[PDB]
């Protein structure tokens, strides 16, 4: 029916498909490294509301650049120094029954995209720039200072059907509409610094174009909503003698 | 914490304060167990009262109008006479004991009773249809109309005395009145040497119980 | 500032509050036989504030309790009777009548210089309790006055001055103050939301829900 | 699903607002004044099908004069004096899921209504006269011998947002679609001519319009189905002795 | 204000965009323009102390 969710923000929805299996859990669940565990930071930081036309390709969210301006969190990356963190990624569009379409929600762990031109070198405002949705586009990119934004080979050359492997949810209009993944923290080093690296890349990927026949609305509206849970931080206190 | 308060420093005429006795020391002669001692004025409401139920515009002696007349000729369906039960209002009632009691008073309700007693001839005989009308409805303007409502069909040969305890009787300060009204069914009988004339009385009381609620001063005897 | 709790918010002491209600001046020697006595039917709809907290409610049941102040302006002690025609009493027309006299007709004396003169009527009626509003007609032919019962109908005071054979050229004004007591009150009605124009009508003329601002978004 | 009540006619339906959690019930739960139950009264009196338009205002109904011309109902208010009944209300609209629109059924206790013209009379052919809808107009009414008849005033000069305290339901077109209103009989004296006084006036007001998109039914009818319960009148025969 | 029953009607619409305010209140029953003439408001102006919350529901 409805099992509202509450944290310090409310959402209402009515399956999680989890990481790897492993939800996330704090790094003492295993003086010289002490840590600092907030426990303030999670609730529902809802992104902006991407419009979903006829003629689109697709989005995807450098995370967790995406929650750099947001709230505690946001501040949280500034102050401290190595943190750790996983998420709860709540992917819901709304449409009718007269609106066909299906969409690939799917969570990239450090995904390495080249550049436009091959042997050239971009910024890092060509990949993430706060909370933004950047498009992939059709055909190729000839922009210099561009990511290569072709949507059959996902921008990292591996091809778009095989993305498949991590964890992903389908949001077929037909029957669901939302999309639970649960993605734990997975690094090969305890805990780093969130500036520097940028953990996964959220991409919404739609398979099958939207088509609303006639005089209805033009675009389904997704909004996406991220929870930070169980971040850890390290201390800013001496030790005992 | 006071007597000072205000509202309480006059003669309000209708009070029940105690107030000092004229002459002490005096004995009063102590009372005398009389006969017919009264509690209630009730009391006298619930005694029977010959009513004047004939009272026509043009009358002759005044004992008349306590007779209501009967005879012989007379068509078979003809009414014999009409009431109107208002005893408060209408005037037959109006001077009659319950009457009287019921106009020192501005509420009141309950029900009568009315005894219609046939004095005449030992050799008459017939049968007469005493006709009651519910409050809202209008008077039978035949007898066969008056037959449908409620009725009783009072013989004059094996009864003298009808008695009808009336309900829903009160006080309506045109109006909402009841109505008994009797009609002819069979005429009068009579053998040879017996008059061709009788005449019905007809009575009134309080039945069981009436209640009487606030005082008034009678509208008859002026100052 | 801090919460706790409410106990003044009950019917009782809601209605039940002093409030005058009738002032008039009357002057014992003039042309004018109407002016020689006060006349007053007893109702709560002609002080528009006291009208407006009665009328949240359709039904009422009190017994209410008048006090009244009498001064006089020109030697001698004065004494007033303070007379209570009760409903379907006889009611005096003119000053020194039979109708004054009638004791049946709960009368004060009251002279100057003591404590105000106060008594307190009890529930008369015959219904079980006032109705404020009637939806109705008189007759049922439906051709009579709306909206009027004679069973919330509560009687008239009359003053008058007590006076010897020829009276003084001395003029009173008199204040009437009414307090309901032991209010009880059943079923509750929506407020007053225009301006009373006649004091026996619920007429009206439309007006306005409320007030308005300039925009939706706008609030400071 | 739908529960058939049946009486003597069935009315197939499918919540109850008691008027004050006081039900219906004879004077004999608490000779001289004796009274007769009429018992044979109860059955669903379905008045006319008012057809609710776009440009419409609202409508009501005096009772119990609304039921003077039907059946045995209408036959005992002549014959008799004295009576009282309460009232069942079923007030049914039916409508598809392409129109929007909201109701407020209430059921108003003892309205006077002011006229047209300030400080004039009307005839009683103004407010009643049978089994008919009166109908609110938007703006003022200058007909001298009308009720004031403002929507916005509700026509007792009270303010139409706040008749809610009186026993209403809501039949919002989104969700629900019934209204049962289960109104007890309220009176200052047991039992009083049925002529003289209109106990209760039902009005029907529409909150939000009725907008019907395109080639779709222009209008949605509301039927009122009024049983009376528990209905007692005056004895007509004599006491005994 | 074109007619007086639109008052209690808050527009939605299809065309508008998505970052955009609906509507604003200040809550404060007692002096605000919104709540003056409620019923909550008018049992309120015959006090001149009172406290507690309100509950709000849309419809």
């Amino acid at each position: 029916r409805s099992i509202t969710l509450g944290n310090s923000t409310i959402t209402t929805q009515e399956n999680v498909v989890v990481g790897y299996g492993r939800w996330p859990t704090y790094l003492r669940d295993d003086e010289d490294q002490p840590t600092q565990p907030d426990v303030a930071t999670c609730r529902f930081y809802t992104l902006d509301s991407i419009k979903w036309e006829k003629g689109s390709v697709g989005w995807w969210w450098k995370f967790p650049e995406a929650l750099s301006d947001m709230g505690l969190f946001g501040q949280n990356m500034q102050y401290h120094y190595l943190g750790r963190a996983g998420y709860t990624i709540h992917v819901q569009c709304n449409a009718s029954k007269f609106h066909q379409g299906c969409l690939l929600v799917v969570c990239v762990p450090e995904a390495e995209m080249g550049g436009a031109v091959v042997g050239q070198a971009f910024s890092a405002t060509a990949m993430a720039n706060g909370d933004k949705a950047y498009e992939f586009t059709s055909a190729t990119q000839s922009d210099q200072t561009k990511v290569q934004t072709a949507i059959h080979n996902a921008g990292m050359g591996v091809g778009v059907g095989n993305l498949t492997i991590y964890p992903h949810q389908w949001i077929n209009l037909r029957t669901n509409n939302s999309a639970t993944i649960v993605m734990p923290y997975i690094n090969s080093v305890p805990m780093d610094n969130m500036f520097r690296h940028y953990n996964f890349t959220l991409m919404v990927i739609p398979f099958v174009k939207l088509d609303y026949a006639d005089t209805a609305s033009t675009y389904v509206p997704i909004t996406v909503t991220v929870a930070p849970m169980c971040a850890e931080y390290n201390g800013l206190r001496l030790a005992q003698a | 914490p006071t007597m000072n308060t205000p509202g309480s420093t006059q003669f309000l005429t209708s009070d029940d304060f105690q107030s000092p006795c004229a002459l002490p020391q005096f004995d009063v002669t102590p009372s005398m167990n009389i006969p017919g001692e009264v509690k209630n004025l009730m009391e006298i409401a619930e005694v029977d009262s010959v009513v004047p139920v004939n009272n026509v515009q043009d009358t002759t002696d005044q004992m008349e109008m306590f007779r209501i007349p009967v005879t012989i000729n007379a068509p078979l369906q003809q009414q014999v006479f009409g009431l109107r039960l208002q005893p408060g209002l209408d005037s037959v009632f109006k001077h009659t004991l319950l009457g009287e009691i019921l106009n020192y008073y501005a509420h009141w309700s309950g029900s009568m009773k009315l005894t219609f007693v046939f004095c005449g001839s030992a050799m008459a005989t017939g049968k007469f249809l005493i006709a009651y009308s519910p409050p809202g409805a209008n008077p039978p303007k035949t007898r066969k109309d008056a037959m449908l409502g409620t009725h009783i069909i009072w013989d004059i040969g094996l009864q003298s005395s009808c008695v009808l305890c009336v309900p829903w009787i009160s006080q309506t300060h045109y109006t909402s009145a009841g109505y008994v009204t009797c009609w002819y069914q069979t005429g009068m009988i009579v053998p040879p040497g017996t008059p061709n004339s009788s005449s019905i009385m007809c009575f009134a009381s309080a039945c069981n119980d009436f209640s009487v609620r606030m005082l008034r001063d009678t509208p008859f005897i002026s100052q | 500032k801090n919460y706790h709790s409410r106990s003044e918010s009950t019917v009782e002491n809601f209605l039940g509050r002093s409030a005058c209600v009738y002032m008039e001046e009357y002057k014992t020697t003039d042309n004018d036989v109407n002016k020689k006595f006060v006349a007053w039917p007893i109702n709560t709809k002609q002080m528009v504030q006291m009208r407006r907290k009665l009328e949240m409610f359709t039904y009422l049941r009190f017994d209410m309790e008048v006090t009244f102040v009498i001064t006089s302006r020109q030697m001698p002690v004065l004494t007033h009777q303070i007379m209570y025609v009760p409903p379907g009493g006889p009611i005096p027309a003119k000053v020194d009548d039979y109708a004054w006299q009638t004791s049946t007709n709960p009368s004060i004396f009251w002279t100057e210089g003591n404590a105000p003169a106060r008594m307190s009527i009890p529930f008369i009626s015959i219904g079980n309790a006032y109705s404020n509003f009637y939806d109705g007609w008189s007759n049922f032919d439906q051709r009579g006055s709306y909206g009027y019962n004679t069973l919330n109908n509560l009687g008239h005071i009359y003053v008058r001055h007590v006076s010897g054979s020829s009276p003084h050229p001395i003029t009173s004004t008199i204040r009437v103050y009414f307090k309901p007591k032991h209010t009880r009150a059943w079923v509750p009605r929506p407020p007053r939301l225009c301006q009373y124009k006649k004091a026996f009508s619920v007429d009206f003329t439309p007006t306005p829900i409320t007030d308005t601002r300039k925009d939706i978004n706008t609030v400071t």
